């Protein structure tokens, strides 16, 4: 059957970053291991988020504060500029 | 101070029985400031209160460090 994972939009932003780089499977394998790892640490904590303020929906602005609770400080900062243009991106159109 | 009473409880220190000359009062109050409300809150204070007690008496981005 037909299961599913990242590797081939992994694969474009290697592109992004390094257009002629190859990438071994046992590395392949482990972007998706650590892909999936990232997802869930903060799917956890916004979810749990909600459930602090008994608030019942969750949003971006929770996953922003979870990002926030997990990248370390810099990195923090990029991304969550990263995930506020994207959105604008999004909502702009 | 936001208590007149201590206010007039304070002033009143020279001006008591043994006093042998006149009392001259010099509150400071600074113009154009905060201060100034207070005195009238304290004015406010202090006729909520003289009112009764004289009836009383009479009757980044892009920047990673790696």
């Amino acid at each position: 059957s037909r299961k599913e994972s990242y590797a081939i939009y992994v694969y474009k932003v290697l592109k992004q970053v390094h257009p002629d780089t190859g990438i071994s499977s046992k590395a392949m394998s482990i972007m998706n291991s650590f892909v999936n790892d990232v997802f869930e640490r903060i799917a956890g904590e916004a979810s749990r988020l909600a459930h602090y303020n008994k608030r019942s929906t969750i949003t971006s602005r929770e996953i922003q504060t979870a990002v926030r609770l997990l990248l370390p400080g810099e990195l923090a900062k990029h991304a969550v500029s990263e995930g506020t243009k994207a959105v604008t991106k999004y909502t702009s159109a | 101070d936001w208590n007149p009473q201590a206010d007039l409880q304070a002033m009143d220190r020279a001006h008591r029985i043994g006093q042998k000359k006149q009392v001259k009062v010099f509150r400071l109050v600074t113009d154009n400031s905060v201060e100034e409300k207070i005195l009238e809150r304290a004015t406010q204070k202090l006729r909520l209160d003289q009112l009764v007690i004289q009836q009383n008496r009479t009757s980044n981005p892009t920047k990673r460090e790696r």
